[PDB]
């Protein structure tokens, strides 16, 4: 969480020599000192014709700064031929990628063009080289025979590249086959010993590689970023890359294997042209080794409070569960325009707490896009969504924006602490800077005062002028801190001790040190080891009576603590920083005794008691919860005295009821410092003396389920006292009820069928719904809404069928939408009638024969319902123009059903039930 | 006392339907100023009123993908212009009209890279040879002769490209930050139409070229008028985009071929206020496409604000439709050229901080017309005032866009979005972000869904009986319009074959039967075709 920012180093380069924008740590194991690698595509080089073919340069951490070019390459363009060159190097883009074991570094140049040995061309297929001190070797993994688009000719390979932990670059070219990108893995020792100057092939032995996908694929851009990790069972890492262009703009991420180089887990951006990809990275963020992705959407646009749509980039952050499944998470950028996951690199531990930090980057961000680097840390719950730091960009502006941030890695120590360091580069003024962590120390305060409570008329340390026997009360203040790097020795702290400090600039301070007399006294200790609390301790006295009012107010002493400098390395120290969730500030209470009189001290009795009232929590839903407490004090006075509410996991404390005037709006706030949950009340510091209280706690309680039945809290007071500190705790449990509110809603499509239909013949054998008469379309929904879900119900669905042997609404068939399944007691659709090819009024079931559909549903959450879609259609025999009055008819439908089982099981169910019925009446309209 | 005040201060009068307005300046919004002093945490109420007038001058920039697929196009498009104007002029007076050419960014992997020098020039292989890689050109710049734009067009010459995705963002930049070149009245209607058939390259896509330099923004043009930094310089965000299109009040459409289209609607979809039509192969059908666009870009009135200082905050009550309101919008569609519509807004300062003139706008999306607001401040262990969520102490003053007691609610309502645009489905109300349907049987975020509603069949009843009719409700209400927005016809007799809809009927008032027809095509149709002459019992 904190790098040096006094000091870091500031390397530089040529003008418009894109110096930083990559950047690595070189870390030979030849040799005892690591390095700095930066490329500088655009950069002019003494090879014969190529302009701006970049370079690399290594720059030493040895402070003297000097940084100059890593022979790669020294020829200019091959020729194929008299005047006519077989590649061209100028304008390459060497640099642009640059990666890095130990001792073996890999270059590339994304943007090398190479002439066929076919036709006369000039195709963008890209190269990298990898030297090993002495041995330089090309690989050029897409200059294969095979060439133009359709194929790696404008692979632009090299665009990024990764070693993995037994050594196997991987590497990407978003324009293999047609931009759809690929990825190449061919082992180190396979690069090497297959080398031959003169050829331009090489097929490489052990290869790994990506096949051309369908052409819907294009311009997908796989390859354009790429970080390496164990993904799959146990082994080797595997090849993780971003496609920023998958779907359609919204961006992928594929994870492949490294071994069969099969395709294993997939991730896509939720927005389009967030170019979802632009970045990604591996890391374990959360101690437990298990490779955690994160995935950079530069571009991405939320929602501000204004509702409008921001461009300020987000970062996937996908935790690996051991299962082989992913909780993911996201986080959104600072300021609009400033890319934000533009380039993530996560780093080691810029604090050494066991758990590994990352710094996510916005290039543009800061005032004149300056860029900052916010650097989020890591906890085992996964990463701290909160800036822990932020670098700040600190060059002005040349030509185009400094690009602060744009490149940076870190995870290696350049310099002597066990602390991780950082390296970020600015391409915009062609720089890169080194930031160097800083020593964690961690300090144990502790103080306490010697007699707590005070006796006015205590007569046994003489004044210091005089000699008037008074009041004595001594404090002793102490400390330990342990470091965990290089930093010890002498952790020199400047400690502060104050006395009463509620008293404002009043200046009733009723309490001074001994041999001098104010509430203020100044102190510098020193201490080293991990434990050995360094202590001391002094002489403090309590103003006559004849001079102050009190009535009770603690005396409170308060200490203050801070390191200095000087405490740090030769080369150029490096000021050590208290961990961050570390107060410099801790502070006791001292009472004066009154009232504790007779026994000469304060035993109070302590009650709680709550009345168990509106005891029903409905399974499901946020159920509103108040506790009603009643804080007693029977016996003698009694300090520090506090309320304890010990609330359930899916507790919640809101706040304290003012709403109601009958309660006392106690100084509660809910706390968690242990593994425990509690509200924590002030019953006022002097709790009196039959003194009573009456508060209301609400809460919310959530759902759990088959919690068994019933959640309980826990009360108890307690106080600073001697004795009697503590009342017998008094338990709470409210019940967990259930109710789901289910509803059956029905609906006839043409509810209403005007019976003279439009042209319709009698056919004596129907084979088509042409031939029988209008579509009628029933509809039936069981919807759970109550809080408790539900997990068995039925659905009884009676249809009209016949009436007199004579059909009516002739089923097609029924679908179904959720868990659900049916069966009809009869065969629909006996007639088998396919698509097109080319007794008054009511007749609802008693009146005529019933077609029962049974259903079973089965899991209906707290909002989920379930439909049956049934299909019918009139057969027009609802005729008879002619003897009584064939006149108005209902085709009455119906369905039931019974809620028959839920699945908490401790808790007393009701069954659940009703009904619906769905008319279609057919008139006959004109007559 | 310290009276809080909202003296109004500048006023002409909406211009009712004058768009030539012979020197009446024509005004579209009602009080072109104003001025509010706030005392310490208090809030002040003020109108405002908006007008589509009539008769309002429209600027059209004609910007075309010039890829070879484009051949066919460039043909049935050089008549154009002429045959553009017939159409418009039944809507404006005075009609500019421009054009502008792009393809892609004329460089290494997108141009055709040069393998023989015999390509910086020509589309070689197949023998048919074409203009050389440009990206962006500007021909002909807004004028009056709309000939003259058939001049230019029939004198644009093709290209031809590797990539499949053109560099068209940088275009419809240029051709908006570059006011003077494309030339882009003052009052007036300015509209940019985007023809083309392939794919796009976003931003960060130029990065493969070696193009570092992220967009910015500013008019890149020379005397040649050929847009300099396209190789230089990145494609433009699709928010860059956004920031810029609304600031230069232009109005992007998308006229596509249905190839590419559903693509280009989820742009517009982060494109707020972008409208998207289905072009053709031959590209005949942009007119008819344009003309119909206008309609949709006069027919809304999304309020915007600008600036506006961080302690007051607005609130607005919108109100379209026979001063029945609604609560919490600022924005209204289906509105004719012509309507006049209020919006009512609510400025409100938590604790006067320090002073300055502290001005800030508010207008509707693509007029000139605001209503600038020039505000001033006329003032001159714990604290469980909480439970937190954004709330502050004293006792809990929620934040601007944030509401309620604790500070839980919120003042959005682009989350009560819907397809239709309509909050909530029409069935239901947004509360706080989430609606809250008025339940007529259904549920979902927006109230979207209802299985067990009543077939469209019941809906549209109303609809035929009213604008063909002229009875039951919504003549009622007056809402028959804006409301039954649906384009109905009578059908000559019989009516449609297309088993793409469905066919109703119903009893009228007369005791007659009406046999209708809901149906909805090619560019969001929705004509109810009524078979004419009802069956009523005869006699
Ligand atoms: C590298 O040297 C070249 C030439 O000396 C510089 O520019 C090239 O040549 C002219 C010189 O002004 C430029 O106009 C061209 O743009 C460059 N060549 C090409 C093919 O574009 C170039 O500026 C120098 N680079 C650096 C980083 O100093
Ligand atoms: C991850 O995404 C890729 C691309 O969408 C999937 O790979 C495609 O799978 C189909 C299925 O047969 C193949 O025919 C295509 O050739 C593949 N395309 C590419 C570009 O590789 C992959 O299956 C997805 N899912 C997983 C788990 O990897
Ligand atoms: C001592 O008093 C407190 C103890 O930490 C400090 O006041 C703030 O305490 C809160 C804890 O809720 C922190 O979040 C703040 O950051 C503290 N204030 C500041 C300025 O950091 C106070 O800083 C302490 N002062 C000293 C000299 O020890
Ligand atoms: C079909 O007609 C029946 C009755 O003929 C309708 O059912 C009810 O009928 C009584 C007649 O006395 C009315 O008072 C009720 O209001 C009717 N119920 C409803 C819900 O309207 C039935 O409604 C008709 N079918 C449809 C779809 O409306
Ligand atoms: C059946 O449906 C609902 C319960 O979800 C209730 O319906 C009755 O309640 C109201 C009575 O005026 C109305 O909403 C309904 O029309 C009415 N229905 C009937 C038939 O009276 C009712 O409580 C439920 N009944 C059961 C047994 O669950
Ligand atoms: C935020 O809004 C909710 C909206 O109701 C309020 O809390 C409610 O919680 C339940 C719904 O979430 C309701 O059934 C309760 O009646 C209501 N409870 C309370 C204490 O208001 C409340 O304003 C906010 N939520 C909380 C926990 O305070
Ligand atoms: C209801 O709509 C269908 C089309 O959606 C109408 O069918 C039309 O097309 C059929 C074959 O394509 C023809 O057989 C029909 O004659 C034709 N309709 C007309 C009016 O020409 C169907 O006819 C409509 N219903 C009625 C009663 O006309
Ligand atoms: C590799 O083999 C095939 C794909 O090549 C696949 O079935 C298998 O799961 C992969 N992993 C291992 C360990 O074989
Ligand atoms: C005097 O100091 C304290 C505080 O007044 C008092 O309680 C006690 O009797 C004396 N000190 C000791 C050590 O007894
Ligand atoms: C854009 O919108 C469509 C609408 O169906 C949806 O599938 C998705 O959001 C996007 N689809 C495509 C092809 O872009
Ligand atoms: C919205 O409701 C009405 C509409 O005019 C009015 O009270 C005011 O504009 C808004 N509400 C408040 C409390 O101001
Ligand atoms: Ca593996
Ligand atoms: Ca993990
Ligand atoms: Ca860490
Ligand atoms: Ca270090
Ligand atoms: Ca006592
Ligand atoms: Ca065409």
């Amino acid at each position: 969480f904190n790098l040096d920012v006094d000091s870091p180093a500031e390397y530089s380069g040529p003008e418009g020599s894109y110096f930083g924008f990559a950047v690595d740590f070189f870390v030979p194991s030849a040799s005892s000192r690591m390095f700095l690698l930066v490329g500088a595509p655009k950069a002019n080089t003494t090879q014969p014709g190529i302009v701006e073919g970049g370079q690399v340069l290594k720059c030493d951490w040895s402070s003297t700064r000097r940084c100059q070019p890593i022979e790669f390459d020294a020829t200019g363009n091959r020729d194929y031929a008299k005047d006519d060159p077989l590649e061209f190097k100028s304008h390459q883009w060497f640099g642009a990628s640059v990666r890095s074991k130990q001792d073996k570094i890999l270059a590339c140049a994304p943007l090398y063009h190479w002439r066929t040995e076919m036709k006369q061309e000039r195709e963008p297929v890209g190269t990298c080289f990898l030297q090993d001190g002495t041995k330089t070797v090309e690989y050029a993994p897409c200059r294969s025979q095979d060439i133009d688009a359709d194929g790696q000719g404008f692979c632009q390979g090299g665009f990024s590249i990764d070693f993995t932990k037994a050594d196997r670059v991987l590497l990407g070219g978003p324009g293999s086959f047609y931009w759809q990108g690929q990825l190449i893995s061919d082992q180190v020792a396979e690069i090497v010993s297959k080398y031959d100057p003169n050829v331009y092939s090489i097929k490489y032995n052990n290869q790994l590689a990506t096949r051309t996908a369908q052409a819907i694929f294009d311009d997908s851009y796989l390859g354009y970023s790429v970080a390496v990790g164990d993904f799959n069972g146990d082994g080797i890492d595997d090849f993780v890359s971003g496609v920023p262009r998958a779907a359609r703009t919204l961006g992928m991420v594929y994870i492949y294997d490294g071994k069969n180089m099969s395709s294993l887990y997939n991730f896509t951006g939720e927005q389009m042209a967030a170019y979802f990809g632009f970045s990604v990275a591996a890391t374990d963020i959360n101690g437990d080794d298990y490779a955690d992705v994160f995935i950079g959407a530069p571009l991405f646009m939320d929602r501000g409070s204004d509702g409008k749509l921001q461009e300020v980039g987000q970062v996937s952050v996908s935790l690996q569960r051991a299962s082989g499944d992913f909780q993911t998470t996201k986080l959104n950028g600072f300021e609009v325009f400033a890319r934000f996951g533009s380039a993530i690199a996560p780093l080691g531990d810029l604090d050494q707490d066991g758990f590994n930090d990352i710094a996510i980057a916005a290039p543009y961000g800061g005032e004149d896009k300056k860029g900052i680097v916010y650097i989020f840390n890591g906890r085992s719950t996964g990463l701290n969504a909160v800036p822990s730091q932020i670098l700040e960009g600190q060059w002005a502006a040349r030509s185009m924006p400094p690009s602060f941030g744009y490149s940076m890695k870190g995870a290696t120590d350049i310099d002597k602490n066990g602390y991780p360091d950082l390296i970020v580069g600015a391409f915009g003024v062609d720089r890169a800077i080194l930031y160097r962590a800083r020593p964690v120390i961690t300090v144990n305060a502790g103080l306490e005062v010697y007699p707590s409570i005070l006796n006015q008329d205590n007569k046994t340390c003489s004044l210091p002028g005089t000699a008037l026997k008074v009041s004595c009360f001594n404090v002793r203040f102490c400390l330990k801190a342990d470091g965990k790097g290089v930093l010890p020795r002498k952790l020199n702290f400047q400690v502060e001790l104050l006395l009463d400090k509620l008293k404002q600039k009043g200046a009733i301070r009723r309490a001074l040190f001994l041999y001098s007399r104010s509430p203020s006294h100044s102190k510098n200790m020193t201490i080293s080891r991990g434990g050995l609390m360094q202590c001391e301790e002094l002489i403090a006295y309590l103003r006559d009576e004849s001079e102050f009012r009190d009535k009770l107010t603690p005396i409170t002493i308060f200490m203050e603590y801070r390191l200095d400098y000087r405490t740090a390395a030769d080369t150029t120290g490096l000021q050590p920083i208290l961990n961050q969730f570390t107060p410099a500030n801790i502070s006791r209470q001292a009472h004066i005794l009154l009232d504790c009189g007779e026994d000469n001290v304060c035993k109070p009795k302590l009650e709680v008691s709550v009345d168990s009232d509106q005891k029903k929590i409905y399974i499901g839903d946020d159920n509103p919860l108040t506790l009603i407490v009643k804080a007693q004090n029977q016996g003698e006075g009694a300090y520090e005295a506090e309320l304890i509410v010990s609330i359930p996991l899916q507790a919640d404390f809101i706040g304290v009821v003012r709403n109601n005037e009958a309660l006392a709006r106690l100084s509660c706030a809910f706390k968690t410092e242990n593994q425990t949950r509690q509200v924590v009340c002030d019953l006022g510091n002097p709790m009196k003396a039959g003194t009573q209280l009456l508060a209301g706690l609400r809460f919310s309680v959530h759902q759990q389920s088959e919690m068994d039945t019933s959640v309980k809290f826990d009360l108890q007071i307690q106080s600073s006292n001697l004795f009697d500190k503590v009342s017998p705790v008094v338990s709470h449990k409210v019940d967990l009820a259930v109710l789901a509110a289910v509803e059956i809603r029905g609906v006839s499509s043409p509810d209403h069928v005007f019976l003279p239909i439009p042209n319709w013949e009698h056919k004596e054998n129907p084979e088509t719904e042409e031939d029988v008469g209008p579509v009628v379309q029933h509809i039936y929904e069981l919807r759970n809404n109550g809080p408790s879900s539900f997990s068995k119900a039925m659905l009884h669905l009676q249809w009209p069928y016949k009436y007199n042997n004579n059909t009516l609404l002739y089923i097609l068939h029924y679908d179904i939408d959720g868990p659900m399944n049916c069966t009809s007691d009869m065969e629909i659709n006996p007639l088998r009638i396919k698509i097109s090819s080319l007794d008054i009024h009511t007749l609802g079931c008693g009146v005529a024969q019933c077609l029962k559909i049974v259903c079973q549903v089965g899991r209906l959450d707290r909002g989920k319902s379930a439909i049956l879609y049934v299909k019918s259609l009139l057969w027009t025999e609802t005729f008879m123009n002619k003897e009584n009055q064939n006149h108005s008819y209902s085709l009455k439908s119906s369905a039931s059903f019974n809620v028959i089982e839920f699945p908490y099981k401790n808790l007393p169910i009701e069954d659940i039930t009703n009904s619906t019925l769905v008319t279609t009446n057919v008139t006959w309209g004109i007559q | 006392e310290f009276p809080v005040s909202e003296a109004r201060v500048l006023e002409d009068r909406p211009l009712s339907d004058k768009g030539s307005g012979d020197s009446s300046q024509v005004t579209q919004v009602s009080p072109q100023r104003i001025a509010l002093r706030l005392r310490p945490d208090d809030s002040k109420n003020f109108s405002i009123q908006v007008r589509q007038v009539e008769d309002y001058p429209v600027d059209i920039y004609y910007l075309m993908d010039l890829s070879y697929s484009m051949k066919d196009d460039l043909w049935s498009i050089q008549n154009l212009g002429t045959k553009l104007a017939t159409q418009m002029r039944k809507l404006t007076s005075n009609l500019r009209i421009g054009f502008g050419a792009f393809v892609d960014k004329p460089v290494s992997p997108y141009m055709y890279i040069s393998p023989p020098e015999a390509l910086e020039n020509p589309c070689y292989d197949m023998k048919t040879t074409c203009l050389p890689m440009f990206g962006y050109k500007h021909v002909l710049t807004l004028t009056d002769q709309v000939t003259r734009f058939n001049e230019e067009v029939k004198k644009q010459s093709v290209s031809r490209n590797r990539d499949a995705p053109e560099g068209g963002f940088d275009a419809i930049m240029q051709a908006t930050v570059c006011d003077e070149k494309i030339g882009w009245r003052n009052d007036a209607s300015h509209l940019l139409v985007f023809t083309t058939d392939a794919k796009t390259h976003i931003a960060l896509d130029g990065r493969l070229a070696g193009i570092v330099q992220p967009n910015d923004g500013q008019c890149h043009v020379g005397s040649d008028n050929h847009y300099s930094a396209s190789t230089t310089m990145d494609y433009p965000s699709l928010g860059l985009m956004t920031e810029k299109l609304s600031q230069k009040n232009i109005n992007l459409i998308f006229a596509v071929t249905e190839n590419v289209v559903n693509l280009y609607q989820n742009y517009s979809e982060l494109i707020p206020g972008t409208t998207v039509g289905v072009l053709s192969m031959d590209s005949s059908n942009v007119l008819q496409l344009i003309v119909d666009a206008y309609g949709k870009i006069r027919s809304k009135v999304e309020l915007e604000v600008r600036d506006l200082p961080e302690e007051l905050s607005l609130s607005f009550n919108a109100t379209c439709l026979n001063n029945e309101v609604i609560p919490g919008l600022k924005s209204c569609m289906g509105l004719k050229i012509g309507d006049t519509v209020s919006f009512s807004i609510e400025a409100k300062v938590r604790g006067c901080p320090q002073e300055k003139e502290k001005s800030f706008t508010i207008k509707p999306v693509g007029f000139k017309d605001s209503l600038i607001v020039q505000v001033t401040f006329d003032c001159d262990k714990g604290e469980m005032c909480s439970g937190h969520g954004q709330c502050s102490c004293g006792d809990c003053l929620c934040d601007s866009d944030w509401t309620g007691y604790y500070c839980n609610c919120t003042t959005r309502t682009d989350t009560c979005m819907s397809s239709n645009g309509l909050l909530c489905s029409g069935r239901g109300k947004c509360e706080c972000g989430s609606c809250v349907c008025i339940q007529p049987g259904s549920y979902g975020d927006t109230c979207e869904k209802c299985p067990t509603c009543p077939d469209a069949c019941t809906f549209k009843k109303e609809c035929v009986e009213c604008k063909k009719f002229d009875r039951e409700p919504y003549m009622t209400e007056n809402t028959c319009n804006r409301y039954c927005r649906d384009e109905i016809e009578s059908v000559k007799e019989l009516k449609d074959t297309g088993k793409d809809a469905v066919n109703c009927t119903y009893k009228n008032e007369d005791d007659c039967v009406v046999r209708f027809q809901y149906y909805e095509d090619s560019s969001g149709k929705s004509i109810l075709y009524v078979v004419e002459e009802p069956e009523c019992p005869k006699g």
